[PDB]
């Protein structure tokens, strides 16, 4: 799964 | 900013914030969602090769989950770990383990003591010195005699979710991944009902219900446990004049400070496996199987076994079962429906769940095991120096609890003792020795705190502690002068 964090 | 980068939603660029700060992309419409707005619960965050957002599911189908490529690995989905070794306890490991599982030795009578009921337990527990000398594990076949309040049989998970709430979030172990995630009680139930289809196994150990007005009355600790519990001693569940007198003296303690670990509910799928460990704070445990069955693999809290365990835990290795390197220290003890297991401080243990199970148990600290508790504390700190862990896996406010116990309980008693006669060895030998032991450990805490300041957050000013330690030393030295006189 393509995720991210900011 | 930029529209594309807007959940979701939530229809916002920044969540009100645990979401952390994390998003997930839809492999159809391509729009981003804050994790807390994707419709996923924490336990799903790593399951899907292709994620399809709610907006797209009825016309794109469900989300596609990774093919199980390495069932002998925690990353059972990563094709890169195919050639790597078998990890305890991956699906592959547990399966195999079950087949030879019963070859591990039974305990010596010195290790575990089996009794038919609580009445027999009481008699045997007393023969061994009671709680102040409690060192061996007990298995009680029939709760009659224990004064342990428990739900009537027929009670099950269905009743648990009704009382607790379908949306209630419980921390759950993803057995095969050997990690823990959040899951709605409702979501656990659905998976638990589907006995014939279980790609992954789940088993929650951390369901503390002492704050649920209905639950906290259905499942309580045995009376003897309540009597020696330190947490209970400090946050009594009293009322009226009692609670008022408890307030008049600064013996009141915030509910959000109390360690909530004495009333757990555990539910686990057949084939579940929790690996070796020592309950946090070196706490003791009661453990009642309401339904199902549990197999514990235990090792005495000896120095040799702690050395082995400490190495095992700090070792990066992942393929070697602790039992195999413990020199025949690990013993096998089965617990069946209705039976209860009582474990004192220090015991290293793993546990297999051969059958869908529902258990009620709890952790507590008590003066009788003060040394062993502190020894285990040291063990935890030693381990922490290497690996980095979360704090929610160790005893909550462990140090504070002792500051409060010393000031509110032990100190007041040494004082009252001192004010009369009064040799504590005569009618309080157990209190006195616990005081010296707790003081010794606290002295170190103080010193350490002066050699590098307090910690982060709160709670007890270094000033207050020092004041308390000055008071304890005074009364203790007074008492010793009384004893030397006699
Ligand atoms: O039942 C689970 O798998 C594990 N439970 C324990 O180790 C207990 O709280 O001491
Ligand atoms: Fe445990
Ligand atoms: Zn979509
Ligand atoms: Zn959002």
């Amino acid at each position: 799964a393509r995720t991210k964090q900011t | 900013p930029k529209e594309s980068d807007r959940c979701g939603g939530c229809g916002k660029f920044t969540h009100e914030d645990k979401n952390d700060f994390q998003w997930i992309g839809c492999d159809s419409c391509q729009t981003w969602y804050h994790f807390l707005c994707s419709g996923l619960e924490q336990f799903e965050y790593y399951l899907y090769e292709k994620f399809f957002c709610p907006k797209c599911v009825p016309h794109t189908g469900h989300s596609i989950r990774y093919k199980v490529v390495a069932p002998h690995r925690y990353r059972w989905y990563s094709p890169n770990e195919k050639h790597l070794g078998i990890e305890v306890g991956s699906k592959t490991w547990i399966e195999d383990f079950i087949t030879r599982e019963n070859t591990v030795p039974s305990p010596t009578d010195d290790e575990v003591c089996i009794v038919e009921d609580g009445y027999e337990f009481r008699r045997e527990f007393e023969k061994l010195g009671g709680a102040d000398n409690w060192g061996k594990v007990f298995m009680v076949k029939d709760m009659d005699g224990l004064n342990m309040t428990m739900p009537k049989p027929g009670f099950d998970l269905e009743d648990v979710v009704k009382i607790m709430g379908s949306d209630y979030e419980v921390d759950t172990i993803d057995v095969y991944n050997q990690s823990t995630y959040s899951m709605k009680l409702d979501t656990f139930r659905k998976l638990f009902r589907d006995t014939k289809n279980r790609p992954l196994l789940y088993n929650f150990l951390s369901l503390e219900f002492s704050d649920n007005n209905e639950m906290k009355e259905i499942a309580k600790p045995p009376r003897f446990v309540q009597e020696i519990s330190m947490v209970n001693r400090l946050w009594p569940d009293v009322s009226g004049a009692e609670y008022i007198k408890l307030l008049q003296r600064e013996e009141y303690l915030p509910e959000d400070q109390r360690p909530k670990v004495e009333q757990f509910c555990l539910a686990g799928m057949a084939g579940s496996y929790t690996d070796f460990h020592v309950d946090f704070g070196g706490s003791s445990v009661y453990y009642h199987i309401l339904k199902g069955e549990k197999i514990f693999y235990i090792a005495a809290p000896t120095e040799q076994n702690f050395a082995a365990y400490q190495a095992h835990e700090t070792s990066p290795d992942t393929t070697t079962w602790f039992g195999d390197i413990a020199n025949g220290a690990v013993k096998r003890v089965v617990i069946k429906e209705g039976q209860t297991l009582l474990i004192p401080a220090g015991w290293i243990h793993a546990v297999l769940t051969p059958v869908d199970s529902l258990v009620f148990g709890g952790n507590f600290l008590h003066l009788g095991n003060l040394e062993m508790q502190m020894r285990v504390y040291h063990l935890e700190n030693a381990i922490r120096k290497e690996i980095r862990s979360e704090e929610k896996f160790y005893f909550p406010n462990f140090e504070l609890l002792h500051w409060m116990y010393m000031r509110n309980v032990l100190l007041e008693k040494i004082t009252e003792a001192n004010q009369e006669g009064s040799d504590m060895r005569e009618q309080e030998k157990n209190i006195w020795t616990a005081s010296q032991i707790m003081k010794a450990e606290m002295e170190r805490w103080m010193d350490r705190e002066l050699r590098l300041g307090p910690e982060k957050n709160a709670i007890l000013p270094t000033d207050d502690k020092n004041k308390i330690m000055i008071s304890v030393r005074k009364q203790i030295e007074i008492q010793t002068k009384i004893q030397n006189a006699k």
